[PDB]
RNA sequence: UUUUAUUCAUAUAAUUAAUAGGAUAAUAUUUGUAGUUUUUGAUACCAUGAUAAGGAUUAUAAAUUGAAAGUGUUAAUAUCAUAAUCAAAAUUUAUUAUUUAUAUUAAAUAUGUAUGUGUAGAUAAAAUAAGA
C-alpha cells in the first residue's frame, strides 16, 4: 500500500493489552467489519472482541471488588480462566485480521510492506526498495525493479 | 558573630527614655485615647462555626 | 617543538589534494547531471502499471517521448513534465507514485538494489556520483 | 548583607518590614509635603 | 447544531462520539428530536473536536441545558452521573520531563 | 542616623513534621471541615508574599458572602433570575431583537449584534424551515 | 512618573521616552459629519465621493469613522499637524468624484 | 495560470469610471507606499494560523509574512522594519547599571551634598580596616604597590619616616 | 589601576558597564548602517529620477562610504554577551540561564527570590500561570499579543 | 546542554567541510552572487601594517596575481597560503583551513 | 547549475576538461595541472573601472 | 617599590601652584594622594589609551596601528605585512577623516551624534575632557585622537566617565552643541554674519522674493547658524499675499524665543 | 434557532468584530450615558489589584 | 547405606578610581570651574547557602460536582560575609534523552559520514486525561 518502509513486529498480547487506543479503536473496528462485510462473511471474532472491549473500558475506572472476599482457591482460577479465554478470542480476532488483510492485497494487487507474506504470490515475504540491498531473513540479493507480482495491465 | 537582639522587656528600657516615653503615654492618656464552665467552653467551641472563624482542636 | 611547521605542511598538502578533489567532484556531478538516469516511476501503481502498449506509455512514447530524452530521465524534470503536460491531470502527486531520491537517481541500467552503495565515495558531491 | 548594599525601593523585604508599610493597608497618602511653598529658593 | 454546524459533520460522523450528546435525551427519558440545540464554543478553538474529552463537555452542557429546561429530568441526569464534572487535566509544559 | 529608624524592639507576648500544630492539623477532617480559612468571597484574599498562605487586604474584619450579594439574593448572584452564562446570553438575545445595522455607525466593537443569531439570519438554507 | 522616575537626573530621560512611546495622536471624522453642504453650495462629500474615501483608506475607515493614527514624529505637537496635512490630501484626493 | 494582466482607459469604456489600478496609484500616493513590482500573484499566502477562528491562536491580523526566505538583510526587511531607538535596549542600557545609585546621583556630588566627604565602597572600607588590624598585629609581609613610584623612590626633601623598632 | 584599587568585589562587573557602550553606539549607528546596507543591497530602480548606471555608482559610493565608516556597531544582539549586573554571572538569552525582564542570570535572580529583594508572585513550577495569553498557546501567543498591542492595532496614516 | 537555535555561543565551533561540487557556492558564502565583497577585502584606513588577514576574506585574483603573502588563524600559530592556486576563487578563507 | 530546478541542462562543455590530467581508463582525475601560470585575462578588473 | 608608573607630572601652571601650595588643601580622607589620568606623561597616556579599545579600536594586534613588526604567540614569532604589501591584494578606498563625521542636520536621526568614531565623543566639556576641557573638532577625528576627548571604558578614570555619560537628560548632545558652537557676540551683535551660511541666507531670501515660500522653508531647515532678520522678514513678507496666518506666525516663533530673539523687528 | 451559519460569513464577521475596536466615536451628540464633548480615560495601574 | 527508553559535541589568551545644571527665568565668561607623586586580598581562591535524591494519612452512609501533592537528612556542588600572585576571547575538544526510503540547500557562515535480520550488559522513569 502506500506504506512501503521496514517494519518491526509486535507479539499479539502487546496489541491486546492496548486497550481503546489502537487494538480497540472504533474507527479502525469500523474499516476491520466493512472489509469482512464488502466479502460476505460473518464479523463473529470481530464483535466478540468489540463487545469484550465495551465491558472491559466500561468498567475499567471502577475499583476491583476486595480480593480477600474472593476465595484464591476457586475464584482466582476462575477469573484467570476467564481473562485467558477473553485473551484468547482476542488472538483468534487479531490473526482473522492479518490473514484477511493479506488476501485482500493479493486481491486487490496492493503490494504490501517489505518482507510481509501474501499467501498464493509471495509466499516468502515481498520486499521491494529496502534500505538493505539484500533480503531480509533470506540474504537474497534484490533487482532494482524490485518484484512484479501482478500482471501489468489495470 | 550573633548581633545581640534583647528579646528582654527589661533589657531594652532604661530609664532616660522611660523619662520622655511616660509624658506621652500615661494611664490617664490611655484611658482618654482608648474606649458555667462546661456551657462556656462548649459555646466557646461552637462559636468557631462562624463565617470569619475555624473549627479548631 | 616543530608542530606549527607540520600542521602548516600538512594542510598544505591537504589543500593541494582539494584541489584535485574539487576538479574530480566538478567532472562527477557534470557527467552524472549529462547521463541518462533510470525510470524514475514506480511501476507498481495505477497510471505507471498498465502495459507498455496501452495507458499512459502510449502517451509517453508518442507525445513525450522526445523531451523525456531530452531531460534524461531525471526525477524532477520528468515529474515536471508530466505536470506541464496535463494528459494526466492532477493525478502524479495524487494517485501516481514514484521512486524514492536516492533509487531514482541510479544510472539507466543497472538491475541491482545494490547499486547506490557502489558509487563512487571520494568525490563529494551529496549522492549524485 | 554582601558588599553590594539592598536596594531600599525597589526590595519588598524593606518595603513590607515592620519599619515601613505592609500592602495590606490603606496605601494612603502618609503626609502632606509642602517645601516649596514654604521657603522657596 | 455546534458552532453553526451539524453534529456529525462537528463530530465527523462518529457514533461513539454522538451517543455521548444523545445519551441526556435518553437518561431523561425524552426524545431527541423535540428540543433545537446550539452548542458555542468558548475554549481552546481547534479544526477538529472530534475526541471523547469534547464529547463529554458536550454531553454535560447539554445535560446542564436539559436539567434548566426541565427541573424534574435533573434526577435521572443526577443519577447517571452526567452532571459531574471531573477535575482531570493533563500535565503542564515542564523542561525537566 | 538613617539605621535608628530600624531599631524599635517588640516586646515578647505574656503567656499564662515541622511548622503544624498537631492538635489542630490532627482534628478529623469530617468534623473540622476541609479548609484552611474562613470561608468568605476569595475577592477578599491577596496570595501573601515570601509566605505559603493568603491573607486578606482588610486586616481581619471578614465579611460575610451577604455583604456582596442584593438582599435576599438567590446563590448570592446579583440577579436571582439566571446565573452568568445566562445572563449574557438573555442579554444577547434581547439586544438582537433590537438591534439595527443604522445604530451601528459611530462605534466599534458594540455596533457588531448576536453573531449567533445574525449569522443564521444572513445564512439562505436556514431561511427555508 | 511618579514613583522613582522623578526629582533625579534619569528621570529626564525617562520622561523624554515616555513622550516619544506616546507620540501617537489619533484623529478621527465621521462620514455623516463630513456630508454637509460646503460653503459653495454642494454636499461636501457625495455618494461617490464616500466610496471612493473609502476605496482609498482601505483599512483607515472603519464603522463610518475614518481614522488616522500619525507616529511620524517625536512630538504630538508635530504628530497632529501631519495628520491633518494628510487627511486633507485624503480629502482633497476623495472630493475628485 | 500564466497571464498577462490587462487595463482598461476609462476612455476607452463605453462609460467612464475610475479604475481600480488608478485607486491604487492614487492610494500609494497618498500614503507613500512602495509598490513592489516582483510580488508574484500566485502567493498569497493566508496566516491561518492567526486569521481563522478554527484555531487556538486566533488574532484577527496576519502575524507571519509566509516566506520562507526572509531575513534582516533585503531592503523591504530594512525599509519596513524598526529602529531601536527609544525602545526596551535604550531604557536596559540606561537603567541595568552595575551600581543602582548611580543612575540618579553622582556619588561624589551625594556624599559631598549629605555628607562632608566622599565615602568609599563598604568593600574598599572593610579592606582598610582589615590592612588595620593586619598592621596592628604583625606590621610585616606587606608590599607597596602603588600607582607613581615618583614619590617613594625620590621622597620629598625633609621626609624622615621614624622607625618601628 | 590593576588590582589596587578597584572598590568591588568583582572585576567583571565593568564589562556591563562597557557593554551599555556598545548599545549606545548601536542607537547611535542603526539608521546610518541600515541606510547604507538597503541602497547598496537594493537592484530594482531607486525612483523614476535615478535609473541605470547612476543607480550602479550611487550603490557602490553608499558601500564605500560604509565600509570606510570605522567603528560603526554592526553587531548581532545575540552576539552580544549578557552578564548580570550584580555577580557578573553570564546567561545565554532564551534559555533559563537569563530572565529577560530582569535582566540578570539564573544565579542572580534566584538568590534575589530567595531573599527579599524582588516583588515576584510564586506559581506552580510545571505549568503556565495566570495570564490568558500563556495559558491559550503559551510563549508564542503571547509574543503575538505583545506585537499586536503595539504595532497591529494604529492605523499607521 | 542546549542552545537557541542558529545561536550557539561557540563562534568558531563550525567546521567547515571539504567543498561541495552540486553548489560549491549556495554554502559558505553569500547567499546572492550579485553581493559586493565584504570589508574585509579592503582597506579602511592608513593603517601600518597588518599582522594576518581574517577568514571572513573573499579569495580574489589578486591574491595569486600580486604575490603577496596571506595568513590566517587556525590551531597553530599562524597559516599562510603558500603556493597560490587559481582554483580557490570566490570562496572565503574559513573554506580552505579544515581545522 | 545547482540540482534545485535545473540540473539536466548541465553539459560537458561548461566544464574546462583541459586544466587537469584525467585517468584514460577510469574517467577520474588524477591530477590538475597550474593554473595561475601564464594566465591569460583581457582585463583582470572590469573593463569600465579607470 | 612596586609602583605601577615611574613617572607623573602636575597640571597646575607653575605660576599659580607655588602661591596656591600655601592654602591647605582637603584631600579625601581615604584617598588624600590622587593620581588620575591627567597626571600621566604623554607617552603613558598615549599607550593607555592605545591598549584602551581592545576590543573595537586598535587594541588588537591584528586590528591596526599596532607600529609593531613582530607578534610572538605559540611560541612562535611571525613578522607583519606592511601596507605597502597589502594593499597590493587589498584596494584602498580610504576617504579620510571626512567620512566619519556626518553633517549637523543628521544628528536626530543619529541620536545626538556626527562623528562615526570608535568612541563616542561627548560633547560636555567634562566626559573627555583631560585637564583642557574637551573639545570636538570634526576636522581632525582620527583613530590617533591626540585628544582624548573620546570615550571608552579601559582608561585610568574611565568609570565615572562612563556614569556621567549614562547619566545624561534629553538633548543633552545636542544642547551641548548648539550652545557651545553659537552664542551672543561679546559686542552684543547677533551672530548673523558668517560666511558658510550667507550663500544659503541669500538663496532664501531671493526664494523668498520670488514667492517660493516652500522651497525658503525646505532651505532653512537645513541651516545650522542663526539666520539674520533678513531671513525672517522676506518669509513674513512672502506669507503675506497668501494670508498664511498660521505660518507666518510660526516662523515668527522660530526666531523669536528660540533664536536671541532676532524675529523681534 | 438552531443557529447555522457559513464559514466564509463566519470568519468574515470574527476578523471585521476583532478589526473593529478602536474605531469608536466617543464624542456625539446623543443624549443618555453616551454622547458628551471630552473623554477622560485615567489609568490607574498599581503592584496590587486591591491597591 | 505493569509499562517506556538510553551512540549525545568544544573547555580559556594579559590589565577596570571625580563632581560639574543652557530658549520663553530681572542679567555670575562660573563662555571654556585646570593644587601630580605614601600605598597595597582574590588578571586564579569567598565557605558558606541553596539544590539534588526524597517518603507521611483522615475523609460512615446519604447529598453535593463535590471535600483534597507533601518534607528531614545524607550527599555532591558552587558564582555569597570571611585567608596576594593570577580562565573567558586566538575556542578541536571529545560535555545522556537525534530527522531511516513517492518528491530532499533562497537570504546573518549554518555539517560527507555508523545501511547491515534492529540483535548484549547495565541504567533511568511513571500508577497524575486518560483507558495494569
Amino acid at each position: 500500500n502506500t506504506f512501503l518502509t521496514s517494519s518491526v513486529a509486535t507479539p499479539p498480547i502487546s496489541v491486546i493489552r492496548t486497550g481503546p487506543k489502537w487494538w480497540a479503536h472504533p474507527e479502525r473496528m469500523v474499516r476491520q467489519k466493512l472489509m469482512y462485510f464488502t466479502l460476505g462473511v460473518d464479523q463473529l471474532p470481530l464483535r466478540r472482541t468489540a463487545v469484550i472491549q465495551r465491558d472491559l473500558q466500561r468498567f475499567h475506572m471502577c475499583k476491583p471488588p476486595p480480593r480477600v472476599g474472593d476465595s484464591t482457591g476457586y475464584k482466582r482460577s476462575r477469573a484467570a480462566q476467564l481473562n485467558t479465554w477473553y485473551r484468547r478470542i482476542q488472538y483468534q480476532e487479531y490473526h482473522m485480521q492479518h490473514l484477511f488483510t493479506r488476501h485482500v492485497w493479493g486481491l486487490l494487487r496492493v503490494y504490501p510492506g517489505n518482507t510481509t507474506k501474501i499467501q498464493g504470490k509471495a509466499d516468502d515475504g515481498y520486499v521491494g526498495y529496502d534500505s538493505v540491498p539484500f533480503h531480509r531473513y533470506n540474504r537474497a540479493p534484490l533487482p532494482f525493479p524490485a518484484r512484479e507480482l501482478y500482471e501489468r495491465r489495470k | 558573630n550573633f548581633p545581640a537582639h534583647f528579646i528582654k522587656s527589661a533589657f531594652t528600657t532604661d530609664p532616660l527614655k522611660e523619662k520622655q516615653k511616660a509624658r506621652f503615654s500615661s494611664g490617664g492618656e490611655a484611658m482618654r485615647e482608648v474606649q458555667d464552665t462546661e456551657f462556656q467552653a462548649l459555646v466557646e467551641f461552637i462559636e468557631g462555626a462562624s463565617y470569619d472563624q475555624l473549627i479548631s482542636g | 617543538q616543530g608542530f606549527h611547521e607540520k600542521a602548516q605542511k600538512w594542510r598544505e598538502e591537504y589543500l593541494l589534494d582539494r584541489h584535485r578533489a574539487l576538479a574530480d567532484s566538478l567532472r562527477a556531478y557534470v557527467e552524472f547531471s549529462t547521463s541518462k538516469r533510470v525510470e524514475p516511476w514506480d511501476a507498481r501503481f495505477k497510471p505507471f502499471d498498465r502495459i507498455e502498449k496501452d495507458g499512459v506509455y502510449v502517451l509517453m512514447r508518442y507525445m513525450m517521448e522526445e523531451k523525456l530524452q531530452l531531460c534524461n530521465y531525471h526525477h524532477r524534470p520528468v515529474k515536471r513534465l508530466f505536470c506541464n503536460i496535463g494528459l494526466m491531470g492532477p493525478q502524479i502527486t495524487t494517485k501516481a507514485r514514484w521512486k524514492p531520491y536516492r533509487f531514482a537517481t541510479n544510472p539507466a541500467g543497472t538491475s541491482k538494489a545494490e547499486r547506490m552503495y557502489q558509487r563512487d565515495k571520494t568525490v563529494y558531491t551529496h549522492g549524485h556520483n | 548583607v554582601g558588599y553590594t548594599p539592598v536596594n531600599p525601593d525597589t526590595s519588598p523585604m524593606v518595603a513590607y518590614s515592620q519599619y515601613h508599610w505592609h500592602y495590606n493597608l490603606p496605601q494612603g497618602m502618609e503626609r502632606p509635603h509642602s517645601v516649596n511653598r514654604t521657603f522657596a529658593a | 447544531t455546534v458552532m453553526g454546524k451539524p453534529l456529525s459533520l462537528v463530530l465527523d460522523n462518529k457514533a461513539w462520539l454522538m451517543e455521548m450528546v444523545l445519551m441526556p435525551f435518553d437518561e431523561a427519558n425524552l426524545d431527541y428530536r423535540d428540543f433545537d440545540a446550539h452548542i458555542v464554543s468558548e475554549g481552546h478553538a481547534m479544526p477538529s473536536i472530534a475526541n471523547e474529552i469534547a464529547a463529554f463537555a458536550l454531553r454535560m452542557a447539554v445535560a446542564n441545558a436539559l436539567v434548566k429546561l426541565i427541573p424534574l429530568t435533573r434526577i435521572p441526569l443526577k443519577k447517571s452521573g452526567l452532571l459531574s464534572v471531573d477535575r482531570r487535566r493533563e500535565r503542564g509544559q515542564f523542561p525537566g520531563y | 542616623y538613617y539605621w535608628s529608624r530600624y531599631r524599635m524592639p517588640t516586646q515578647m507576648p505574656k503567656f499564662d513534621n515541622e511548622f503544624i500544630d498537631p492538635i489542630d492539623d490532627k482534628f478529623p477532617m469530617s468534623i473540622r471541615g476541609p479548609l484552611v480559612r474562613p470561608d468568605v468571597p476569595e475577592d477578599q484574599y491577596v496570595d501573601s508574599w515570601y509566605i505559603c498562605t493568603s491573607m486578606t487586604h482588610h486586616m481581619g474584619d471578614y465579611r460575610p458572602w451577604s455583604a456582596s450579594a442584593p438582599p435576599n439574593a438567590f446563590r448570592f448572584r446579583p440577579f436571582n433570575e439566571f446565573d452568568a452564562k445566562g445572563r449574557e446570553y438573555v442579554q444577547y438575545m434581547r439586544e438582537f431583537a433590537r438591534f439595527d445595522p443604522r445604530k451601528s455607525r459611530g462605534n466599534g466593537q458594540k455596533g457588531f449584534p448576536f453573531r449567533d443569531a445574525y449569522l443564521t439570519k444572513m445564512n439562505e438554507a436556514n431561511q427555508k424551515t | 512618573d511618579n514613583l522613582q522616575y522623578k526629582r533625579y537626573d534619569w528621570q529626564g530621560w525617562y520622561q523624554r521616552m515616555l513622550d516619544v512611546h506616546n507620540r501617537n495622536v489619533s484623529l478621527r471624522c465621521r462620514i455623516c459629519d463630513l456630508q454637509r453642504l460646503d460653503g459653495n453650495g454642494v454636499q461636501f462629500v457625495d455618494m461617490q465621493t464616500e466610496r471612493r474615501l473609502r476605496i482609498l483608506a482601505q483599512h483607515r475607515v472603519g464603522m463610518g469613522v475614518l481614522k488616522l493614527d500619525a507616529d511620524k514624529y517625536e512630538d504630538q505637537a508635530d504628530n497632529v499637524t501631519f495628520g491633518t496635512t494628510k487627511l486633507s490630501e485624503l480629502l482633497a484626493d476623495a472630493r475628485k468624484a | 495560470g500564466v497571464h498577462r494582466v490587462g487595463y482598461t482607459h476609462p476612455s476607452t469604456l463605453p462609460v467612464p469610471c475610475a479604475q481600480r489600478w488608478d485607486l491604487r496609484l492614487a492610494r500609494a500616493r497618498i500614503f507613500q507606499e512602495y509598490i513592489e513590482e516582483k510580488a508574484p500573484g500566485a502567493w498569497q499566502l493566508e496566516d491561518e494560523r492567526s486569521m481563522s477562528p478554527e484555531f487556538k491562536t486566533f488574532t484577527g491580523y496576519p502575524m507571519r509574512d509566509m516566506r520562507p526566505g526572509y531575513g534582516q538583510n533585503l531592503p523591504d526587511y530594512i525599509m519596513k522594519k524598526r529602529l531601536p531607538n527609544n525602545t526596551h535596549y535604550e531604557l536596559f542600557a540606561r537603567r541595568d547599571i552595575p551600581n543602582e545609585d548611580n543612575a540618579m546621583y553622582g556619588k561624589y556630588l551625594y556624599d559631598m551634598t549629605v555628607h562632608g566627604t566622599s565615602l568609599p565602597s563598604t568593600y574598599r572600607m572593610h579592606k582598610d580596616i582589615n590592612k588595620a588590624q593586619r598592621n596592628d598585629r604583625k606590621l610585616s609581609g606587606n608590599r607597596f604597590k602603588v600607582l607613581c613610584s615618583s614619590g617613594a623612590k625620590n621622597p620629598p626633601s625633609g621626609w624622615e619616616p621614624i622607625p618601628d623598632a | 589601576m590593576r588590582h589596587i584599587g578597584q572598590d568591588v568585589p568583582k572585576r567583571h562587573t565593568h564589562f556591563v558597564l562597557e557593554s551599555r557602550l556598545m548599545y549606545e553606539k548601536s542607537f547611535r549607528d542603526c539608521w546610518l548602517h541600515s541606510v547604507c546596507r538597503a541602497i547598496s543591497q537594493l537592484d530594482e530602480p531607486l525612483s523614476k529620477t535615478v535609473v541605470g548606471t547612476h543607480q550602479k555608482m550611487l550603490q557602490r559610493k553608499v558601500t564605500c562610504f560604509q565600509y570606510n565608516q570605522y567603528g560603526l556597531f554592526k553587531t548581532p544582539y545575540y552576539r552580544l554577551a549578557n552578564v548580570d549586573r550584580y555577580h557578573a554571572v553570564q546567561g545565554v538569552a532564551g534559555t533559563r540561564e537569563w530572565v529577560p525582564y530582569v535582566n540578570v542570570s539564573y544565579w542572580t535572580m534566584n538568590k534575589m527570590v530567595r531573599g527579599g529583594n524582588l516583588l515576584v508572585h510564586r506559581v506552580h513550577y510545571t505549568g503556565w500561570g495566570t495570564d490568558s495569553h500563556l495559558k491559550k498557546g503559551g510563549w508564542e501567543h503571547r509574543w503575538n499579543k505583545v506585537l499586536q498591542r503595539n504595532v497591529l492595532q494604529y492605523s499607521r496614516i | 546542554r542546549k542552545y537557541p537555535f542558529l545561536r550557539r555561543p561557540h563562534i568558531k565551533n563550525t567546521h567547515s567541510m571539504n567543498p561541495s561540487a552540486p553548489y560549491f557556492w549556495s554554502f559558505m558564502t553569500a547567499k546572492s552572487q550579485m553581493a559586493f565583497l565584504p570589508e574585509e577585502n579592503y582597506i579602511t584606513g592608513d593603517w601600518t601594517g597588518k599582522f594576518f588577514v581574517s577568514k571572513r576574506q573573499v579569495y580574489t585574483l589578486q591574491h595569486a596575481t600580486s604575490g603577496a603573502k596571506v595568513r590566517v588563524k587556525s590551531f597553530p600559530s599562524i597559516f599562510e597560503f603558500n603556493s597560490p592556486s587559481r582554483w580557490n576563487i570566490g570562496k572565503e578563507m574559513n573554506t580552505l583551513t579544515k581545522p | 547549475n545547482r540540482p534545485e530546478v535545473a540540473m539536466h541542462r548541465n553539459t560537458v562543455g561548461l566544464l574546462p576538461a583541459h586544466m587537469w590530467e584525467t585517468d584514460k581508463k577510469t574517467g577520474k582525475v588524477k591530477s590538475v595541472k597550474d593554473s595561475v601560470r601564464d594566465y591569460q585575462t583581457k582585463t583582470p578588473y572590469p573593463k569600465w573601472v579607470q | 617599590v612596586s609602583g605601577v608608573f615611574s613617572k607623573g607630572r602636575g597640571i597646575g601652571h607653575e605660576a599659580t601652584t607655588s602661591i596656591l601650595r600655601y592654602i591647605p588643601r582637603a584631600r579625601v580622607p581615604w584617598q588624600p594622594s590622587r593620581f588620575g589620568r591627567e597626571n600621566l606623561t604623554a607617552a603613558d597616556m598615549a599607550r593607555l589609551w592605545s591598549r584602551g579599545r581592545y576590543r573595537d579600536g586598535p587594541g588588537n594586534y591584528n586590528s591596526g596601528y599596532c607600529t609593531e613588526r613582530t607578534h610572538v604567540l605559540e611560541e612562535n614569532t611571525v613578522s607583519i605585512i606592511p601596507r605597502r604589501e597589502l594593499e597590493k591584494y587589498m584596494p584602498d578606498i580610504t576617504i579620510g577623516p571626512k567620512a566619519l563625521v556626518t553633517p549637523v542636520s543628521l544628528m536626530n536621526a543619529r541620536n545626538g551624534h556626527r562623528v562615526t568614531h570608535d568612541l563616542l565623543h561627548s560633547y560636555d566639556p567634562h566626559i573627555g575632557r583631560l585637564g583642557k576641557p574637551a573639545v570636538v573638532d570634526h576636522d581632525n577625528i582620527t583613530v590617533e585622537d591626540p585628544n582624548r576627548v573620546g570615550l571608552n571604558a579601559a582608561t585610568l578614570d574611565c568609570r565615572g566617565r562612563i556614569y556621567r555619560w549614562l547619566r545624561r537628560g534629553p538633548f543633552f548632545q545636542v544642547d551641548n552643541y548648539f550652545r557651545r558652537s553659537v552664542k551672543l557676540n561679546r559686542d552684543g551683535t547677533l551672530p548673523t554674519d558668517f560666511v558658510h551660511e550667507a550663500p544659503l541666507m541669500r538663496k532664501i531670501i531671493r526664494l523668498a522674493h520670488r514667492g517660493h515660500l516652500k522651497a525658503a522653508c525646505e532651505e532653512y531647515r537645513r541651516v545650522t547658524t542663526v539666520p539674520p532678520v533678513e531671513v525672517y522678514r522676506a518669509l513674513t513678507a512672502c506669507c503675506v499675499p497668501g494670508a498664511k496666518l498660521a505660518d507666518a506666525v510660526s516662523i515668527f516663533e522660530d526666531g523669536d524665543s528660540k533664536l536671541f530673539y532676532v524675529s523681534r523687528d | 434557532f438552531p443557529f447555522q451559519w457559513k464559514t466564509e460569513d463566519w470568519y468574515e464577521y470574527e476578523v471585521a468584530k476583532v478589526r473593529n475596536r478602536r474605531f469608536v466615536f466617543e464624542n456625539t451628540e446623543e443624549d443618555g450615558i453616551r454622547g458628551s464633548e471630552v473623554t477622560y480615560k485615567i489609568v490607574l495601574e498599581g503592584f496590587w489589584d486591591h491597591h
